[PDB]
């Protein structure tokens, strides 16, 4: 039928005159008085209304809205505030340093002042004022000024305030681990954790590739280095996981990073603590292998297949982002740097004081360059990959996280349990190295490092690492304690991985006899109990190690590789990546006895 | 002026309604209208401007040490007495633009004795001297026994004798109310208008005026020549004051024109 | 089959629609401005919604504000802060007397 | 009643959509209509008001000590069943104005045996001492063998006595729900309706009321009469109450009567 | 045949629309009046305004409100503040103790700090911030969590 | 997309006003699209999304170690120049709707010296790996003797391996731009439409697709062939993408299809 063409060939604008015919007959009803029924728009003389330069009228000629005389626009109507007129406000009181949050579902939270921590900042919180029903404080911790303002969330976090005009940028200095070395998967039907990326998250933009690693396949061993000039980075491109080779994925090398994934939870957490996504800029900066020698700014050397050393790279990047961000109008200040380090130096004894240089001398740039005044937090998650005589890296690591100037996460051996360091399975025509994870494990240890930046900064608290203090030493019998943020502390029956002996722990004297644990228990919920195979009394340099036990030294595979057995008996709550319950298991440690 | 925005389906709003006069919205609302003077709103002493508000628009001050000018009925109707005794200037702004402007004004004479009576003239305290090269608007009223003429000028080099504009003047009675309108433009001319209560009485044009009649300047004073004080001061009474930064005398404007006048003779005319 | 008994049954709407079919065309082509003219306002009873005095809703019915029981108008739609949402702000900051 | 504007054109929202049945929209967009009530809202005792809510609009509850009143389904249609049981009195305040006012209600018997029935009446706790002087309104249900009787009437002297408004009433059987009306005015005068499903049974009128016949005080008590417990509780139905501040009998309101009479017929009838 | 399909789901649409075509006809007779005294409201391509997702502009085309991609609504036209726009307001400073109120007329309102009774409690106000033109403040008094507002 | 209010009467907010062509805007109001990308905002390297914007869109980045595409200004218009070395990838985000979608692209040869050309082909970071379960759209370009033939196909399961959906070939020269559509949808099978300056050249269609060329993913990717950096690349240049969420094949869309190639028409051809 002709209709029925003709109505089968305009069916949309049928279906939009369908979907709108209430007010089309509404309309139509009305068109004749449709002149006198609309809004009407008239000037009258500003005499006795000199204050009020434009005035909104309702049809009782009542005034609705009017124009000052400086701009502003006043409601007859008063605009009914969003912490008194509708459900939700969390308001601070100073006491002793300490901010207390009234206003919530049940008894008051407490966020102390004065940091764990020996270089913590002692807060001094002011209250700045109200905004949307929520209390802003101003507090003598350096941000980008000598003090930071911060929003109090819904449980207490101290966010960060939200502004257009600033950017947060969280680095990734360090070795491969930090670059995202053979990460490419995640599942048997996925290769990233993190496909799609939350808004306002940016990296560098580069001339034709750009990702999280500026585009270089930065390598030590490998000859196929590369580097980039301040002239060839540009902008910045929205936030995705990128893999530098571009080839299949049996042959690509880095494909996703820790940077990602911490970038995007912390967007998500300043989000539900203020209701604003922030500016985040990220930028990952390395090369894999350096030894700490290398990675220092007087005495450093020069990257194979390179001009420049990985300081003067990392300067030079710095500078162009400053640049950039000073060209579009921004503000630029560093809120953490994420690092891994300690896999290629371990054997060298005075790794703690060049790690402490080191760290100081990019702080020191890193503030005289984007203008800030305070040191960008530092958080490293232990590497769980050396040889047997690798110890004196997480003894430095263990010692600067004392000393204040690191923060610990956690170990890297509870990827061992996550498929961490390889999936269920998939097709592998190269051998999959236990030594670099993969991309389930890059983002568990993303998710880690940026709970425990998240506690420094927010809430001013570092989270406890489980850890040795001290032990004491009665015959053949060893006590040694353990420090944790619950204080009860549990030995896992039946982890993901396999049971490292002792429970994971080690006996080295300085001694003929050397006697080995035989036997290991845990006593009370907050002290362990070993067993010696013979007593060491009166010996000398009695040292007891915590998942330091190693035996690789061909090839790390799920059995050699050092790890742990003892964990806390609280839960930090369910992961956001796997959806498995998270734990503070302990870093690996060695302590000498009392 | 004041945008006065109506809605039909907003939230009411518990106040006194806000209630202006059809004969305000109809005057404020002429198109290139710029300033409106009305006697209503003449305080006890100076002259707020009515469209533009107090705050913005220009201020007639009198500015004279002798008897401040007063408000009078006259006929039912409200006027400023100027009994020679005012001197209303607006001080430190421009009332009318030089290049394309049109000055309308509503003057009762209330029995005149006087001669000579100058109702408009140049600034007194001006910041250039009015020469040749700097004049600006004078009006002229000359009494015969009993009849009044008016003629526009320009102010002359000497600052109070004027060059006239237009040549012949017609006679009115000096017991009726008058509006005189007054337009100029660069691509149309002088134009003067003068209407009584009969009709209109006047009706001049200069379509081709010289550089001694084109004006230059910008400022006017009401009720006094020039700095005299003596015998030239206005006598009688005045009335609504429109000054629109167009020209109604022009051949797209004119529509215009018919809505002015017809308001102010359902006024005071 | 149903559809095509539905088919003939409503052979009729169609052809009335396909008599105006240019009409109906013209219509779609500007529904954004024959909608924007039909606003209504129709009294609800109030049991239900006690704190919300005068309700304002979108096209698909959401409240947009809402004057509660006091006279004061709340928004669902949170309006930006001048210092957070713009770029510009001034924070104060007392250490040792003055002002930072 | 709050007010609903929709808007078309404006920025989307995120909160669940706010629904209201077109019988909601119709019956509160009915001329005068102050208080309606629904025993769709009934609950534990207590009778909010529909159209004002619960905190602006006055809430009928339970007074005596007897079992309270629950909703129940007849013929399809919820109703508040009072079993002689209830006593719905309104504290406080007036129901009803007692100038000009109309009050349709509908009564439903679910088969009765007490020959008394009195669904409206005077409050048991009418503060100012009610006399002669002070006539509040009550109606009468007088039952026969099969046959029902409503007679609207004027409180006496004593709270129970009753002074009759009409002279002959017509009867309605025992198993058929009824919708009554009543409207006074100052000058039109009493009428009163009483409808059933098939045609209007009753129909009264009386332009002529004395002094024991009108009615000076408005608070209602529904189920009982005065502070009398004994017998003549209404045993029956009662369904949506509806109050206007303005008598629909009245000539020029015969569209808003039609249209209250019709949604009433197809909603309970 | 997929035009057949097409018109059975869109049957009920087109009942819609047959339903009222006679107000269609006579609102498309008469497009020119309502396009000259409508709103209008079309999509445009979102290249450089990402913060912005719905715009709002009056008829010279100048941007009065706008949505951010937070949801939060952004005037263009500043919002009066109350107690500065209107001529009453009320702020507080904490002397030794007392609390002194500033924005009343003549003089400065004094609430003690300290209990007038040995059992009460002792008050360290603290200015939370400002409401609507008043003072909003936080003191030690436990009312609901050891804290009052 | 952006909706955009142009209130009528309302405040004047003293700012500049904001600027948007009329082509934008017709182009932004057809019904069903959901991506486009233009030639103006690609930027070296990086062709942002215009309708959904750089924050939401999805950017096509180069995925090669070459020298990057770059903007020309040939044939009188602006032009994504590729000499056969660049690729352009939407990383980790579909483009398409497998279920149904309209894929309409503005493609201009510049004088070919190849044989085989692939301008759209699956992507080589694929999270499933693209065997027969997991197809994806294709485009080749055969030229033979400076003929071209366009073929629309599915990936196969070696993923580089293309199987047809259409019969018949018809060849254009490679000396003009051309448009490119294809169309999939559920209940209307396949679609393929190639128009010249001209004319059309092809119209293909395709009602009962097999298993082996029904589309399964969405992830596209334009200039080269994956895995094999060979003789096989895209030397030509896409002056314009569009993909629509519906089929605009259909009867349906059919009135939106006549006004989408009437405006790529106007700027291109």
């Amino acid at each position: 039928d002709p209709d029925f063409v003709a109505v089968s060939a305009a069916l949309t604008d049928i279906g939009l005159v369908a979907d709108g015919i209430a007010d089309v007959e509404l309309v139509a009803d009305n068109i004749a008085s449709i002149s006198s029924l609309a809004d009407t728009s008239a000037p009258v003389p500003q005499i006795g209304l000199d204050n009020q330069e434009r005035i909104e009228t309702d049809a009782a000629g009542a005034i609705l809205r009017s124009i000052t005389r400086d701009g502003r626009a006043v409601n007859t109507i008063p605009l009914g505030v969003s912490g008194l007129d509708t459900s939700g406000q969390r308001l601070a009181y100073v006491t002793g340093g300490d901010i207390s949050v009234i206003g919530g579902s049940g008894a008051a939270v407490t966020v102390p002042g004065v940091a764990n921590w020996t270089g913590g900042p002692t807060l001094s919180p002011q209250l700045a004022g109200i905004v949307d029903g929520r209390s802003v404080l101003t507090i003598n911790r350096p941000f980008a000024q000598a003090q930071q303002a911060v929003m109090v969330g819904n449980d207490g976090a101290l966010a960060p305030l939200p502004d257009p005009d600033l950017v947060h940028i969280l680095l990734a200095d360090g070795q491969s681990l930090s670059i995202g070395t053979n990460g490419r998967w995640f599942s048997t039907t996925q290769m990233h954790a993190t496909p799609v990326l939350p808004r306002n998250i940016w990296m560098l933009q580069r001339s034709g590739v750009s990702d999280v690693r500026v585009g270089r396949q930065s390598d030590w061993n490998a000859g196929n280095s590369t580097q980039v000039t301040a002239e060839q980075i540009l902008g910045f491109i929205p936030a995705g996981p990128r893999p530098l080779p571009n080839v299949i994925w049996s042959s690509v090398i880095f494909s996703e990073s820790i940077l990602e994934r911490a970038a995007k939870i912390y967007s998500d957490r300043v989000f539900a603590a203020t209701g604003r996504r922030p500016h985040v800029l990220i930028i990952a900066i390395g090369v894999g292998g350096i030894s700490i020698d290398n990675m220092q700014k007087t005495g450093a050397a020069t990257i194979p297949n390179t001009t420049t050393t990985k300081y003067d790279q990392d300067l030079v990047i710095l500078n162009r982002v400053k640049a950039l961000l000073d060209a579009q109008g921004k503000r630029g200040v560093v809120v953490g740097v994420l690092r891994k380090h300690g896999e290629t130096s371990s054997a060298d004894t005075a790794y703690a004081t060049k790690a402490t240089t080191q760290i100081n001398d990019l702080n020191t740039d890193i503030k005289s360059i984007f203008g800030q005044a305070g040191n960008p937090i530092w958080i490293e998650h232990v590497q769980s990959s050396h040889n047997a005589a690798g110890i004196e890296s997480n003894k430095a690591l263990l010692a600067m996280h004392l000393a204040g100037t690191l923060h610990l996460a956690g170990p890297d051996y509870q990827l061992l349990g996550r498929q961490g360091f390889q999936v269920t399975g998939v097709t592998t025509p190269p051998n999959p190295d236990f030594v670099h994870p993969t991309a389930r494990g890059y983002a568990i240890i993303a998710e880690e490092m940026i709970d425990q930046l998240w506690q420094v900064l927010a809430f001013n608290r570092r989270r406890l690492v489980t850890r040795a203090s001290a032990a004491a030493a009665s015959g053949s019998t060893i006590d040694v304690t353990f420090t944790s943020h619950s204080g009860a502390i549990e030995a896992v029956a039946s982890p993901g991985w396999t049971d490292p002996g002792n429970l994971g722990f080690t006996y080295t004297d300085s001694g003929g006899s050397v006697p080995t644990i035989t036997g290991a228990s845990v006593l009370n919920p907050t002290t362990v109990r070993l067993t010696m195979s013979a007593s060491v009394a009166g010996r000398s340099n009695r040292l007891v190690r915590y998942a330091l036990n190693s035996t690789a030294v061909s090839g790390f595979t799920a059995t050699n590789k050092p790890r742990g057995m003892i964990r806390d008996t609280t839960s930090l709550g369910t992961s956001e990546v796997d959806s498995e319950t998270r734990w503070a298991w302990a870093v690996p440690a060695e302590v000498s006895v009392t | 002026p004041s945008t006065l925005i109506n809605r039909r389906i907003d939230f009411t709003a518990s106040g006194s309604p806000l209630v202006v006069s059809t004969r305000d919205r109809e005057i404020a609302a002429f198109t290139g209208l710029t300033r409106w003077y009305s006697p209503a709103d003449y305080a006890n002493g100076h002259w707020p401007d009515r469209l533009n508000g107090v705050e913005q628009g220009v201020m007639l001050s009198h500015s004279h040490s002798s008897t401040t000018p007063t408000t009078a009925t006259i006929g039912g109707d409200t006027y400023v007495n100027q009994a020679g005794n005012g001197r209303l200037v607006g001080f430190e702004q421009a009332l009318i633009n030089p290049s394309a402007f049109t000055l309308a004004f509503v003057w009762h004479p209330n029995g005149l004795t006087q001669t000579n009576n100058w109702p408009v003239c140049t600034a007194f305290d001006q910041v250039p001297i009015p020469d040749t090269n700097n004049r600006a608007l004078q009006v002229y009223m000359f009494n015969n026994a009993g009849n009044i003429q008016c003629r526009v000028s320009a102010s002359g080099a000497t600052g109070n004798a004027a060059t006239n504009i237009f040549s012949g003047w017609s006679t009115f009675p000096n017991s009726v109310p008058v509006i005189v309108l007054i337009g100029y433009s660069a691509a149309a001319g002088w134009f003067n208008r003068v209407i009584r209560t009969t009709g209109v009485v006047q009706n001049l044009t200069n379509a081709s005026p010289t550089t001694a009649q084109t004006i230059n300047l910008g400022r006017l004073q009401f009720g006094m020549l020039f700095q005299t004080t003596a015998s030239s001061n206005d006598q009688g009474a005045l009335g609504d004051i429109m000054v629109f930064d167009r020209n109604l005398f022009e051949a797209g404007n004119s529509a215009i024109l018919t809505s002015v006048i017809n308001r102010l003779t359902t006024d005071y005319l």
